[PDB]
RNA sequence: UGGCGGUAGCGU
DNA sequence: GGAAGATCGAAAAAAGCACGCTACCGCCCGCGTGGTGGTG
DNA sequence: CACCACCACGCGGGCGGTAGCGTGCTTTTTTCGATCTTCC
């Protein structure tokens, strides 16, 4: 099985799982630990944001590769936004302070 | 974009601000209309338009519901400890019996007798109403709790509670009040208010996060969130209608209780009562269920996620591949590199639009293969196996396009992947940025990884066929073809072998030239004639120039090949080592194929001497059984003898079979016979180390030996049949027991290993190297570890790749041997070992002075590269992975009277006081005396511990030979050793009241036995037994050097045989006191969790004399009285805990009072951080070495430092920290340094030891603790305390989605910090 | 999950899944059958006077 | 054409800023249209960047001063164009 | 155009 | 020299239980009342 | 054209019942009534 770009989940905005439906492999926690054990920082950010969650990042990366530029815009993962909204649905306020 | 994340409980105004509308109707979607209703859960007028690049408002716009009556938040009520109950200082039972309308609570006491917070039931309520009525206020429900919270004021309550704590003395009350004070202070320093803890406005999630997907059959999904919201809306609307109708108390009370229950179920289903059951007969998924747990958002979509540009396929051996190359299927590569192919096609102009690009791609035009070859020329791909146990689980390779559907993997990397070719699958990821390709080529490339980061051992070794091929090539017969000729060089030998004129094993003499490295660094050639074999000469052609010829002039087994590769790496470098490894693999494969080695039924030769030995063993077992029938031997000893004789028979059979196998080949030389090493394929495989060991070959050819039934015992009759022969039904059935035991063990080990690895990663994820040198002179003293007869770890292994903490003095000369701050590489280790150095002080991570990380010098070598560790290394993650990787190799199932000297050297004694007995032998009157076997070089060769009242064969400072006994003792009972010779008399233990008289079994002597204090009456327990040693003048003679006279107080159950008035010598025995862990992975888990043992060892907190007292109820009380200090110290010890120390002895700090396992917390408290670190690393290393696993102590020290991160204050000083507060040690250090700089006085602190889970949960960053586990409690505490979290970590940045400050992102984070500071 | 001695002739000591459910799932022996009460029984040949 | 970068690692000294400088150079030639300082034997931008650091033609210091050189040059060109 | 649950299997 | 403090043993409650993948099925209100349409 | 049959439907929730249901794990924290102790 192999996938470059296909359908994504409608809630977490992440690629689907399985072979019957076009889906990508899961970069689990253990793989993230292995990348952290290396000097893999840009690779990890690429795994987390530009390929899985950041829709704008995904589109920009696709366009940049199409035109021949291998540059990334990490952006903001959608999964963290979903988690923030879920936590805010309770009686708990959470926000990203700027200062 | 942002710097930190703030979490706090939400006020109703903020909740209203979030919402873009009010939800009033519980109508999600009409089935017929397909249009959401107004004011519904999916209303377009509230959450934005359904349709329009994308409608992101529906994903972010929230709603709100105005609750008719206030409802308590379940998280702040039921999550222990209860925030509302702690804040109100009221037991939780009253709290949720008032919230759910079962009892009334007073708010305003007024002039009435009842106080403010009282619980009144119905009868009490109307009794108070009739008796007083008037103006007192007693309310019911959640609004009552809200009013109670609003009425209270935090400032005066906190100040009065602090002033009470200043004048309080109760320890439990001290802890309760310090917790309450901390809670009140956290509430008052934040903008949060207690009244906000009671919900009045309910937030509503955006519809897109709880979508109603179509089922393509006319119906929809479940959407448990929508169901819970609908139930809450129904309850709220019913309550509103009831209030508008002016309902009686009972109806509104029931409706409010049901609404509160519905709100609780929506917030946390099943938290208090029974969970709401949906259409699937199972609890519905609440809001809290989608945050916590393994299936929650944190562990399923933030820490890990599915990624594009990835694929998966089975693996296949590529023998032709290079070390940096891997075979990729053409279809998989074409699918993965589609955007690159589009870009190249558009750049070269074969298509006008990208649609035309896909149209050329999927049709598979001829030029598409050329484009794909161009785009993958230098594009590394990351190959990863499913269990990523350690760092080497994912590696970068250069793709080579192949035909098929299977990924071709280089054999030499398989050991790194722990992958075998029997159905395993690997996943391939394609980096698609320049930075990622750079780190794939420079960091994750297979050529870079040559040494294991866990211990520094090489990871690329030949395993199965290369070893066999090299072993066959490098071997010699005595009469092979072409033997004795002289060859001009290796090329002539290769030509002769290929032409068939000379055999591969022919012993010839060839002229070879070898290059040696001189001082200046170049290569000098030396040509000479060497007697070798044709195969060795052929193999010499792939060896690089710098290596000598002695490496290949041998049999070249697995160990020899590994040593040759290590020498090549050490002498030549890295790239020549890679080329040499590839050539070695190629030659081994080729010559293994050419050899044609095969396994046949005749290879496993069975000797008849084995059958004779088996028959003799049967005869011996029959004789033993006949002796047992005679009744001269019991069952246990006869079973032991049977087991021993069967083991001896199995050993004899194995020895005979091995002797037959190794030298079976008796071949003829030119004149006569000669016995040489056999060429049996099984024997060659066993000897070369390619596959199999002595035990497996012995099972194949000799008897299988004894087998154990599942309970752990050994069966009397072993399996006397080989695998070549026919095992009967009994033998197979017996072997199935062990097979099933092992299979179940390896099936159930994985879950615990993974859990331990996850905990270790989470406890040490944020530790990185941030500085270069602390400048601290404090370190740890490393010495070789010896436990009675063996030196397990030499000093060289322990101190390799570690910087020194102080100037190492040369022994006996007082001259410095190494500088103070030098890294101990191989040359320094050789210098240390050649100068007879025993103990070396080296800087350690656990003593690193750098805050928020560690320094490079205090860590040491990288352990994966020759140079020192680099700044930014994620040493914590590497340490956790290194510790957790060998977890699957451990086990879980739970299954002396003299000292023997084996070496020659002097004997030294430590912390010993002793006395010469009547015979002149030394008897030790100490409890912790240690003996060391110091060799002629001064090294501590052996270490032993002697017990109380142990005789010594010879004194200190004398040389003894091996095999001699130097100390003897009786472990059955502990003796009492006297120090003064004189008449012995009895005092205060007359018979019948406190002691008893017992007749001897056969001698008939009447011996006095000290009765137990509980057993004896009150008239005897008041006094204590006293043996008094008196001189000629009449009274008790004082001990030399001590004013307190020599009277011995007999402990319980003491037995004395000699009568009073009998003269005794010094060192004699007065009384005799009767004297009475399994699993590897569980032991490691307990050690890393700091779990208190079930039978903790009692230790002396302070140094001083010991005394007894009252027996209290049924367990003894102990008093520790120091000579100079005061005597407030009393302990509470049970009878069943043995008392190692007697009544009239002197003990020091951290002395062993009761035998048993030592609690790590007590060790840390009484001996310091270094002692507990040494204990933990020793235990972990022992457990790992029991299974033959080599792990460096740096990782264990890193973990230990991570555990020790909190300290409890003792003296407040000028600091603002509370007396009972437990705060991060770095904060205390910074505050103390600032106070010392300002001239004030610091705060005394005591470091505490926490388990891995507790340490990870109790961290500054609440996000990491929430993502680890126990999300509800962590989130509740963070919201209540209003914690602000700066990421400054690996897990936090991974969850957020930014660069981790470890690798290439460390410089970026440093630049960001500098910009923020400036 | 262990192989009890009573499994002789009633439960195959080797035919069992390799994984989480090891020992919990077994295969009936060739000659094994069930009592009227549900207990497994195995055949034997009666040996009289040797 | 590249298998090991040990010499490049020792030239940079720490194996971390080597990746950063190589990525910066690769972006400079790939996006900025810069000319490589070494002949290209049909190699990618990353491999060329790694290959031209081996003999010391590219490191952080000289790259920074060279970037400053053309940024001063373009500032002066803009100033002259304005005048 | 998704989720939950159960079952069996594969690689460790 | 009898009730707070300290202990303490038992009962309850909460938290956790490796990763990746493949295939299949079963299910995704309710019910039982009443408004309203058809009807002998 | 008021009576039966079909589909909205409404609030309802644990279901079905003239009551229970539950039944092979380990560790940590709370807590709560019972017991012994000691001094104000
Ligand atoms: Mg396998
Ligand atoms: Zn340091």
């Amino acid at each position: 099985h192999a996938r470059s770009t296909g359908s994504y989940s409608l809630v977490t905005q992440q690629p689907l799982g399985g072979k019957a439906q076009f889906g990508g492999q899961r970069f689990g926690e253990m793989e993230v630990w292995a990348l952290e054990a290396y000097g893999a920082a840009y690779t990890l950010q690429e795994m987390l944001t530009v390929k899985s969650d950041d829709v704008n990042g995904r589109t920009k990366m696709y366009k940049n590769i199409v035109d021949g530029n291998h540059q990334m815009e990490p952006g903001m993962p959608e999964s963290f936004n979903v988690l923030l909204k879920e936590i805010r649905s309770l009686g708990i306020n959470i926000e990203l302070e700027d200062e | 974009e942002f710097d930190a994340i703030k979490i706090a409980l939400a006020s109703p105004d903020m909740i209203r601000s979030w919402s873009f509308g009010e939800v009033k109707k519980p109508e999600t979607i009409n089935y017929r209309t397909f249009k959401p209703e107004r004011d519904g859960l999916f209303c377009a007028r509230i959450f934005g338009p359904v349709k329009d690049t994308q409608t992101k408002v529906r994903r972010e716009r929230m709603g709100h519901i105005e609750l008719a009556s206030p409802t308590a938040h379940i998280w702040f009520l039921k999550s222990l400890p209860s925030r509302i109950g702690l804040l109100l200082d009221m037991p939780l039972r009253d709290i949720e019996r008032v919230l759910y309308f079962e009892s009334y609570v007073v708010i305003e006491g007024g002039m009435t007798n009842l106080e403010r917070q009282q619980i009144l039931t119905e009868e009490q309520y109307l009794d108070a109403l009739e008796e007083f009525g008037d103006e007192f206020d007693a309310k019911m429900g959640a609004e009552a709790i809200q009013a109670l919270l609003k009425s209270m004021d935090l400032e005066q309550e906190c100040e009065q509670l602090r002033e009470e704590l200043n004048e309080t003395n109760s320890e439990t009350k001290r802890k309760k009040l310090t917790k309450r004070i901390k809670l009140l202070e956290a509430f008052v320093q934040s903008g949060n208010k207690p009244e906000w803890m009671i919900l009045t406005v309910l937030p509503v999630l955006p519809p897109d996060l709880r979508p109603l997907v179509p089922l393509d059959g006319g119906r929809f999904a479940t959407s448990d969130l929508n169901d819970l919201y609908r139930r809450v809306i129904n309850r709220n609307n019913r309550l509103k209608r009831l209030l508008d109708l002016a309902a009686p108390d009972i109806i509104v009370r029931n409706e409010k209780r049901m609404l509160q229950e519905a709100v609780d179920a929506l917030l946390d289903n099943g938290r208090r009562g029974r969970a709401i059951t949906g259409s699937n007969k199972r609890p519905l998924k609440s809001l809290a269920d989608m945050i916590k747990g393994k299936q929650g958002r944190f562990r399923q979509n933030l820490l890990g996620k599915r990624v594009d540009y990835s694929g998966r396929s089975v693996i296949t051996v590529g023998p032709y591949l290079r070390l940096h190359q891997c075979g990729l299927p053409k279809k998989m590569a074409l699918e993965l590199f589609k955007p690159f192919i589009y870009g190249k096609l558009e750049l070269r102009g074969l298509a006008t639009t990208i649609k035309a690009a896909k149209k050329m791609v999927e049709r598979e035009e001829a030029v598409v293969w050329d484009i794909l070859d161009e785009v993958i020329r230098e594009h590394p791909v990351l190959l990863n196996r499913a269990p990523t146990l350690h760092r080497l689980g994912i590696q970068a390779f250069e793709p080579v396009l192949i035909e098929g559907k299977a990924i071709q993997l280089h054999p030499l990397v398989c050991a790194a992947y722990n992958a075998d070719f029997d159905g395993d699958q690997m996943a391939v990821h394609v980096p698609l940025t320049l930075e990622a390709q750079l780190e794939a080529r420079a960091l994750m490339m297979s050529t870079n990884n040559i040494l294991s980061p866990a211990n520094g051992e090489p990871i690329i070794v030949p395993s199965q066929d290369v070893v066999l091929g090299l072993y066959y090539m490098t071997r010699d017969c005595v009469n092979a073809k072409g033997e004795g000729m002289v060859l001009t060089g290796p090329k002539e030998a290769e030509r002769l072998y290929r032409s068939g004129l000379a055999s591969l094993h022919a012993r010839v003499k060839v002229r070879i030239t070898e290059y040696e490295k001189d001082a200046n660094g170049e290569l000098v050639a030396k040509t000479s004639l060497k007697d070798t074999t044709v195969g060795r000469a052929i193999l010499w052609m792939i060896v690089p120039k710098g290596l000598p010829y002695s490496i290949v002039n041998q049999a070249l087994g697995k160990k020899a090949i590994s040593k040759m590769l290590n020498t090549c790496y050490r002498i030549l470098g890295l790239k020549p080592t890679v080329i040499f490894a590839d050539q070695i693999m190629y030659t081994g494969f080729a010559y293994a194929a050419r050899s044609g080695a095969s396994v046949g039924i005749d290879d496993m030769v069975i000797p008849e001497k084995k059958h004779e030995i088996i028959s003799e063993a049967e005869a011996e077992v029959a004789e033993i059984q006949e002796q047992f029938q005679s009744g001269l031997v019991t069952a246990g000893e006869r079973y032991n003898k049977v087991i021993d004789i069967w083991a001896a028979a199995n050993d004899r059979v194995s020895k005979a079979m091995m002797d037959n196998l190794q030298t079976e080949t008796v071949i003829n030389r030119d004149g006569q016979e000669e016995k040489q090493v056999s060429f049996n394929s099984i024997y060659m495989m066993a000897d070369s180390g390619a596959r199999g060991s002595a035990a497996q070959i012995r099972q194949l050819a000799g008897m299988r030996g004894l087998m154990a039934k599942p309970d752990g015992s050994i069966i009397e009759t072993p399996i006397t049949a080989n695998f070549r022969e026919g095992l009967n039904v009994l033998q197979y059935f017996i072997s199935t027991h062990g097979a099933r035991k092992g299979l179940a063990d390896t099936a159930l080990k994985t879950a615990n290993s993974g859990y331990l690895t996850r905990r270790l990663v989470d406890v040490a994820q944020d530790l990185v190297v941030t500085e270069d040198d602390c400048g601290t002179h404090e370190g740890i003293m490393m010495t070789p570890v010896i436990e009675g007869g063996d030196v397990k770890e030499p000093l060289r292994d322990r101190v390799l790749g570690r910087v020194t903490a102080e100037d190492v003095l040369k022994p006996g000369t007082a001259d410095i041997l190494v500088p103070r701050n030098t890294l101990l590489h191989e040359q320094w280790c050789d210098l240390l070992e050649e100068n007879s150095v025993d103990a070396v002080k080296v800087r350690s991570v656990v003593s690193c002075d750098t805050d928020f990380g560690v320094c490079a010098h205090c860590y040491g070598r990288d352990l994966a590269r020759g140079h020192i560790i680099n700044k930014g290394e994620a040493i914590g993650v590497i340490a956790a992975q290194s510790i957790g990787e060998p977890g699957t190799q451990l086990t879980m199932r739970t299954f002396e009277s003299s000292i023997q000297v084996k070496n020659k050297g002097s004997i030294k004694l430590s912390n010993v006081k002793s006395v010469v007995n009547s015979s002149g032998k030394l008897v030790i009157t100490s409890r912790n005396t240690e003996l060391k076997l110091i060799d002629e070089f001064g090294r501590t060769k052996e270490s032993y511990k002697v017990p109380y009242g142990a005789v010594l064969a010879k004194g200190d400072g004398e040389q003894v030979a091996g095999g001699e006994t130097v100390a003897n003792w009786d472990p059955h009972t502990m003796p009492v050793i006297t120090e003064v010779s004189g008449f012995v008399r009895f005092t205060d233990m007359i018979d019948g009241q406190t002691i008893t008289r017992q007749t001897d079994e056969l001698t008939g002597l009447s011996s006095l036995v000290v009765l137990d204090s509980a057993e004896r009456t009150a008239g005897g327990k008041d006094l204590r037994p006293a043996l008094k040693i008196v001189d000629a003048q009449g009274n008790d003679v004082l001990i030399p050097g001590t004013d307190m006279p020599a009277q011995y107080f007999l402990p319980g159950k003491a037995i004395v045989q000699l009568e009073d008035g009998v003269q005794i010598s010094s060192g004699d025995t007065l009384a005799r006191i009767p004297q009475e862990i399994t699993g590897g992975l569980p032991r490691v888990a307990d050690l890393f969790e700091a779990r208190r043992p079930k039978e903790p060892a009692i230790l002396a907190e302070i140094s001083g004399i010991v005394s007894f007292g009252k027996e209290t109820k049924g367990k003894r009380r102990l008093v520790i009285t120091p000579v100079d200090g005061s005597d407030p110290y009393e302990e509470m010890i049970p009878k069943w805990r043995q008392l190692n120390v007697f009544e009239g002895e002197r003990v020091e700090r951290g002395d062993v009072i009761s035998d048993g396992p030592e609690a790590p917390h007590d060790i840390l408290r009484l001996r310091g951080v270094h002692a507990v670190t040494r204990y933990i690393v020793n235990e972990v290393q022992d457990v790992y070495r029991l299974q033959g696993v080599k792990i460096n102590d740096k990782h264990i020290e890193v973990i230990v430092r991570q555990m020790l991160r909190k300290a409890t204050i003792v003296n407040a000083g000028s600091s603002d920290f509370l007396e009972g507060e437990q705060v991060e040690y770095s904060r205390v250090k910074i505050a103390n340094r600032e106070l010392e700089a300002n001239g004030k006085v610091g705060a005394t602190y005591s470091r505490d030891l926490l388990g891995i889970t507790k340490a990870s949960l109790a961290t500054e960053s609440f996000i990491s603790a929430a993502s680890f586990q126990e999300t509800t409690r962590v989130l509740t505490e963070a919201a209540v305390a209003g914690k602000r979290d700066e990421l400054r970590g690996l897990k936090e940045n991974v969850i957020v989605g930014r660069l981790i400050p470890a690798g290439t992102g460390y410089a970026y984070h440093q630049d960001r910090m500098r910009r923020r500071a400036a | 999950r262990d192989v009890h001695p009573t499994h002789y002739g009633r439960v195959c000591p080797i035919e069992t899944p390799e994984g989480p459910n090891i020992g919990l799932i077994n295969s009936l022996s060739v000659y094994a059958q069930t009592n009227e009460y549900g207990f497994l029984e195995t055949p034997y040949r009666k040996v009289t006077d040797g | 054409a590249r298998v090991t970068v040990q010499d490049a690692v020792e030239k940079i000294g720490n194996r971390f800023d080597l990746v950063l400088v190589a990525a910066r150079r690769a972006r400079q030639m790939q996006v900025g249209g810069k000319d490589p300082l070494v002949p290209e034997e049909n190699d990618k931008t990353t491999v060329i960047a790694l290959r031209e650091i081996e003999e010391g033609l590219i490191n952080n210091q000289i790259l920074d001063v060279r970037e400053r050189q053309e940024q001063q040059e373009q500032e002066a060109a803009e100033l002259q164009a304005v005048t």
